[PDB]
């Protein structure tokens, strides 16, 4: 992937040198911010189910036309698959929080996002809506530093989808 | 190219689950004692010329046939290759130390280096002994407690020792 | 696949497809990775196809696929095969490029390919690189053709990082021996006296 | 990379001979049936996204294990790779249908495909299954009587089926 | 020049994308490191007059044969150049310190240094040991984080000279 | 590459010795017959098209099989390849002649050729016979006594025969 | 892959895929006729193992007396012994470059990667420069004519690389 | 001998009480993991000759002073003895793994071998690197899930690690 | 070790008598044949190097397919090892001649060869044709009873390798 540590190592490797002071200071800043990030990861880990469902019904509520038969929303397997997708994004946001880098998102969701979205006629707007719900919910769930730390990856994913 | 965090995320994706609480706890511990690791990596970085010089001195002392005519480090070009190779090995040792992962070492450097040295007729035992001399000098320079607060680093010492052992074992 | 500067909208995508198929190999490159500013700069000719290929060489996708997961030997072979079209001929090339990288950075290591005279002659500013070692190129070894055959295992195949081989070096064993085994006949009895001691 | 005409030409030049009048008649019949051949190629080309999506849906319905963790087609990158592979295969079968000969397949499509899959670990039986689903989806679009005049094209349907079988056999 | 902010803007600009989490938060870490480095710059600024004489005398005593007549160290003009040049180094040390990166130091000393030393027949060991003396002196002038940041910069400089 | 001077330097160095007086004797000899060697190399350079065309005529005289349809040198794009191979091998033989060792010939020309021709399907016995015919058609231009001083040069003809023989045995 | 006039001319003709035309025959013939003074100087130096190596080490000690005292590089009997060995290496490669009539052996055997090996064992180039100046002095008297010219030219090339 | 269950019963007799529920809990855990244990021991048995062979390769490459004359492996009968020694020590440590209790290792393997080797002149340190190369070779096959369902055996992996650690510290 | 004198001395010791005609007669035979065998071994030493190197070449002329890159026979140290091993074989043959008993072969190489070959996959047939080469040369390089006994010993060596 590409964390802070991993990006520092890549920069000091391609350039074929050692790690100087600035790269070590970047690593130090990462080590500092790790603990708020791990706290946020714990918090979002505990409330996985509530976030996933609340986002699911939020998305169905924003575009009510999706639900009725003859389109994507209808079908029990389809809604279970909606839940699976929203859980996927939530898990990868937690992963980015743990690693303190946008690596896992770029690796697992963003790389290939547009082509898979267009191939299956999926819509980003649904996922921006769900990510907005998770944004709002984590707004009250979290507070302080871990708050903005999680919000940053949430709206990074929203920017990627938008 | 992975650190311990990316390894844990890799296992989590292999299972398909969130990171379990034991994993998160040990990762938080890793991050908390990571300021040990940063200082140890800095010690390696700022001492590396000394380790290289000392490994060269003792290595060519034990095996002077490497500097005898026709020995496989005789001209200045193969001396430069020897020193550059030990320097590179130490670089990826320090990269593994900071990352807490032996993936960068093994993949980026140690995947074909045995076959590289075999294809050129290089005695891999000399390279392995050079790596061991580097680990000994690195430990000598890691005991340095100047300009720093004193504490325990036996975890870091074991990590550096096992990284150097990984190098000297994958070579031959 | 040339790009005459007054070119129109169509076959700009064609040139891009050729470039992303050549530089990166047949490895897929998701348009999450296309440098859009570089393509825009190439559109009006602010950069040539040579400058654009310089950029794509110096992006993080090219590094991710070729540098990080491989040793320096495989990296040198891949640079030759992709930005030049030919396998390296002799260990002198590998030594030169390895020391140049080690001393001056990936930036200078790539500039040694892109602004070399071989690139100026064979492709120039505005011709997309292609594999040319299959034909006899002037002043090669018979190992150049064999190496390009060895690296290019199939049209469908590619040089992919995401593989269980670990993207190992196909050719450094092939390229290694001829320059540095004329001294084997004597290293033999030196090893014998070492063993029998 | 040889069409049917160039194939007859090549096996003529092996005999060091002119093309027999029988081969001239065969290639004249091919050129006469070229209108049917072009309509089949167009039906495949226009319905490329429909065919690829339909085959993907059937493949991921009958086979789920690809998309759960540890499966071949998990992340967005691997789903994109799967769809890209299927699109390429359909594209090459359309090419072969126009050429009239399977030269383009073995030259470009399947030149190093099976080796690539056995390298990356992709289940080759799954790729063959996807090609079979494209066969099933594509015969439906080829047999679309709408917007074209009526005539017997069963030979072309069989030829396209054989192309799909050839790709499936090579991949598996 | 090069700062942490410079690599932020570059590695956000080469990829051709807006600033994502990692580079903004690395800038944040630079911002914590900024002001204490500024007080360290104050400390090394107040003692420049002492340090130039300390470094030149260090050069004189650790190498006796350079000081004897007919050599590089002998000569009033030569010693005035020594003092001026060490003042130049120390001012670049202050510049790099306030910059939170070796940038000004790098592009005023390091980049292609060795042929400059080689042209005039100027040894680098002289400056290695002089900067070692400055290391020892700033070791007692500063303690804790300021001492660490000054020591790392002088170490980077001596590595450049090495 | 290694001519005879650098070759002798190599065997002198790998055994850690200076150049013995006898070695200097042989190599100064080589230097003084250097002008005869230059004459021979010029004879090979200037008569190159004649040697190649004579070898080609003879070679396709015994084996008309090559130039028939389905033969290797048939399609008139492979005839130019045949002639260019002849040019390359003659050029490398003249290079080894001027240098004094087969190092040029065995490094830049011969190490990877038999398997290159196996890969292309080219018969290697025919290439060997082409090189032998080139040796024949090149001695007669090499022995030419016109417009040059007269002297004994049997060493150079022996040596050139050895180089042609070595190239042929490599490819065959 | 040593580089001597024959070797560069063969290399440049191989690169262009052409036979050896008149210009590199010019170089080859001139170089062959120049071989004789070169080999004469090479054998003259070859006889003079001991005088040159010993005089060079003594002149190094004279020019760098501070090296001799303990606590420095020069201290230790085997140390100066293998310093004499280094000087023998340099002399041997000078003779090799004379014989080859090219800087091929000197380059590939000493000058390639010379700065790194000097710095990483902390060797002072001026040591070897002063030794080579002594060798200048010795070949000023031992040789004469074209042989002197070739030997000094090669030794100044070596100095230029070191210095 | 005394297996892990035998040790539990023996300690129960030593305290003269019944089993606790927690005792049955650990014992049931051992019983359920016995399947993974059997997979591990099969991995040992299948590759055992291969493992001892390549481990000996790394050892003798690592230590060349023995196969040469004057070494207690030179006369090539000592080849037989040495290879049998690795075979039997791996066999007993496999016994310990299968039983899950290193007691049988202690008794049948390492009661008194130290005096045995010292009175035989064997330098046990060599044997210590021998057994650690044994673990280095074996752990690869242990991680090999070829033809077996994948799963976590980190408990078993660490158990084998401490087994060979016991062997090392023992013979050392 | 093992040699006619030593079997005699053991079977007189462990049996517990004093020696009589048969064993001392065997000793007579051994002490008289010493000169043929001993000069034969002298000649073997006198011509050994040709034997070993031409034996390597003989193996390759019979086993070229084992030499290509990518299989066991390829390798430089491998080659040095090949010559080394066949050197010991010749050497122990010489010892056998000197001892006038098959002992040394038994004690050193015939003791446990089979399983070390199975461990290292060493085909004995290789060594067999090497020794066949050896006997081809010793037919000419040696004469009379000496070539007779040398051939006998090397034949039994093959029978062991067989
Ligand atoms: C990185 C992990 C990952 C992701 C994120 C991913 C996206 C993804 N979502 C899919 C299905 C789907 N997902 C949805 C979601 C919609 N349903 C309702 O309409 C809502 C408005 C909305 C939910 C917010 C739907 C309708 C499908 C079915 C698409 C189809 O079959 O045509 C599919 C096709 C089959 C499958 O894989 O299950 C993919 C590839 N794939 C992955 O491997
Ligand atoms: C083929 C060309 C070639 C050369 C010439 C060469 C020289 C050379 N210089 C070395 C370092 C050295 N060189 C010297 C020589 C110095 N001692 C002083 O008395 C003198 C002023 C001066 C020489 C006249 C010394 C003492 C060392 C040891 C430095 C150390 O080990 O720290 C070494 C390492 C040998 C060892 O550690 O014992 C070599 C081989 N190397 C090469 O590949
Ligand atoms: C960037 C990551 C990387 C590195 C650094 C690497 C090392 C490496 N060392 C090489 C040769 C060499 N390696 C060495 C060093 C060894 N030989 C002696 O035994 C020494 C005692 C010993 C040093 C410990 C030497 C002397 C050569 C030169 C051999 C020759 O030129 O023929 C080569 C082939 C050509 C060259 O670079 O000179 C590589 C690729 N491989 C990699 O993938
Ligand atoms: C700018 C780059 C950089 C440097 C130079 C650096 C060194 C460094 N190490 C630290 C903590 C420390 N570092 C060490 C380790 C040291 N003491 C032991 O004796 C070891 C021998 C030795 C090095 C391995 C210890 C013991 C501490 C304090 C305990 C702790 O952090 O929990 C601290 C913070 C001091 C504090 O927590 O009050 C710094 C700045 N960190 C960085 O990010
Ligand atoms: C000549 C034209 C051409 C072909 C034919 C081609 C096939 C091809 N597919 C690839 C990746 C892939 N292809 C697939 C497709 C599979 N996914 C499911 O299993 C399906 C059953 C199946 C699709 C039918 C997957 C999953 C990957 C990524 C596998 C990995 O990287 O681990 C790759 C590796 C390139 C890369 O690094 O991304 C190639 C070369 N490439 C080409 O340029
Ligand atoms: C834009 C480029 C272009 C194309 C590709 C093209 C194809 C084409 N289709 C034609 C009609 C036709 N099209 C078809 C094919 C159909 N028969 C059915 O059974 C199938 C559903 C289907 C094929 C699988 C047939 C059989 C004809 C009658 C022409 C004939 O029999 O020769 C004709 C001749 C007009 C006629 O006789 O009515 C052409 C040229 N025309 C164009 O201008
Ligand atoms: C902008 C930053 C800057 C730097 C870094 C700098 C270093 C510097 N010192 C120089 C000359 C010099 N430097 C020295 C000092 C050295 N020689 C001995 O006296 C001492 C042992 C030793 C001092 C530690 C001397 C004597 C010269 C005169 C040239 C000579 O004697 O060879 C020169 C050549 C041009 C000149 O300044 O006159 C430079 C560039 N100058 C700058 O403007
Ligand atoms: C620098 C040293 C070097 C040599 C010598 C060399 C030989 C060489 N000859 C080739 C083709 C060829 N060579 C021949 C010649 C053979 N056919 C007949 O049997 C003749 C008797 C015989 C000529 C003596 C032919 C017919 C081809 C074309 C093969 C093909 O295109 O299928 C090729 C394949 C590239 C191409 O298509 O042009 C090589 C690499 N390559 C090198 O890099
Ligand atoms: C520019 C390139 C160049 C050439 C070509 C050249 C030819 C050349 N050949 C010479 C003598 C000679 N040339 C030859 C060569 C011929 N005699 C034999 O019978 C053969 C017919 C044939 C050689 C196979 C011989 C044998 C000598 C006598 C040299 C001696 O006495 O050793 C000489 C010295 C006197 C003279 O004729 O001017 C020259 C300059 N010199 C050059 O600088
Ligand atoms: C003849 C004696 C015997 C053996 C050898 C045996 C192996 C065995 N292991 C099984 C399951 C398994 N086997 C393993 C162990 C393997 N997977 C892990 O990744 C490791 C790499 C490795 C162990 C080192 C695991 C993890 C399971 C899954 C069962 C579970 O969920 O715990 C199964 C049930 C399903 C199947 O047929 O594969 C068998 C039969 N069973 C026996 O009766
Ligand atoms: C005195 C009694 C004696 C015996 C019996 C003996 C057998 C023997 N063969 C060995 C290697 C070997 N020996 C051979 C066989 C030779 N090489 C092959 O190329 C040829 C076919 C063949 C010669 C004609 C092989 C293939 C190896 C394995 C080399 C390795 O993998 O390291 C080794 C050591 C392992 C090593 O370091 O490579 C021994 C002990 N050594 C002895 O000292």
């Amino acid at each position: 992937s590409r964390t802070v540590i991993t990006e520092v190592i890549a920069t000091a490797d391609s350039q074929g040198r050692f790690l100087n002071s600035t790269e070590l200071q970047a690593a130090f800043g990462r080590f500092e911010r790790a603990v708020p990030a791990i706290e946020a990861a714990r918090a979002l880990t505990k409330n996985q189910d509530a976030l996933v469902k609340g986002a699911v019904q939020a998305v169905f509520k924003k575009f009510p036309y999706v639900t009725q038969p003859g389109e994507k929303g209808y079908g029990d397997s389809n809604q279970a698959k909606c839940a699976r997708d929203i859980g996927y994004y939530l898990r990868f946001i937690t992963y980015s929080l743990v690693a303190s880098g946008t690596g896992p998102l770029d690796d697992y969701v963003i790389a290939g996002l547009r082509e898979v979205n267009r191939a299956f006629n999926l819509n980003p707007l649904w996922y921006i809506e769900a990510l907005n719900y998770i944004k709002g919910e984590t707004g009250k769930l979290l507070s302080g530093q871990s708050k903005t730390e999680a919000l940053l990856y949430i709206d990074h994913a929203i920017n990627a989808l938008s | 190219m992975n650190d311990v965090f990316t390894r844990a995320i890799a296992q989590a994706d292999l299972k398909g689950s969130f990171l379990l609480e034991s994993d998160l706890d040990k990762l938080a511990s890793f991050a908390k004692e990571g300021v040990k690791r940063l200082d140890a990596v800095a010690a390696l970085t700022n001492n590396a010329p000394a380790i290289i010089s000392d490994a060269a001195h003792k290595l060519f002392a034990e095996q002077q046939e490497l500097i005898q005519p026709g020995g496989n480090a005789y001209p200045h070009r193969r001396m430069a290759a020897c020193l550059r190779d030990m320097e590179i090995i130490l670089r990826y040792v320090s990269y593994a130390l900071l990352a807490g992962d032996a993936s960068v070492l093994d993949d980026r450097c140690l995947n074909g280096l045995r076959e590289t040295y075999n294809a050129l007729g290089t005695p891999t035992q000399s390279v392995a002994r050079a790596v061991q001399l580097m680990k000994d000098a690195a430990m000598v320079h890691l005991k340095s407690t100047a300009n720093v607060t004193v504490g325990d680093c036996s975890s870091l010492y074991s990590e550096a020792a096992t990284y150097f052992d990984k190098a000297a074992a994958s070579i031959a | 696949v040339t790009l005459r500067a007054p070119f129109t909208e169509e076959q700009f995508q064609g040139a891009l497809y050729a470039i992303y198929k050549q530089v990166f190999g047949n490895t897929y490159v998701m348009e999450s990775e296309r440098p859009t500013t570089a393509e825009s700069q190439l559109k009006d000719g602010r950069i040539t196809v040579r400058g654009f290929i310089r950029l794509l060489a110096k992006t993080e996708a090219y590094k991710s696929r070729f540098l990080y997961t491989t040793s320096q030997n495989r990296f040198i072979e891949l640079n030759h095969k992709l930005l030049l079209g030919r396998a390296p001929y002799d260990q002198a090339e590998i030594i030169r490029h390895l020391d140049l990288w080690n001393s001056q950075g990936y930036d200078a290591e790539i500039d040694s390919y892109i602004e070399s005279e071989e690139y100026q002659e064979f492709f120039g500013e505005e011709v997309v690189p292609f594999f040319r070692g299959f034909k006899y190129q002037v002043g090669q070894n018979p190992l150049g053709f064999n190496g390009l055959v060895r690296l290019y295992d199939g049209y469908a195949g590619s040089d992919t990082e995401r593989n269980q081989s670990g993207q190992v070096a196909r050719l450094t064993d092939r390229l290694s021996r001829p320059v540095r085994e004329q001294s084997s006949v004597d290293r033999i009895e030196r090893l014998l006296r070492s063993y029998t001691s």
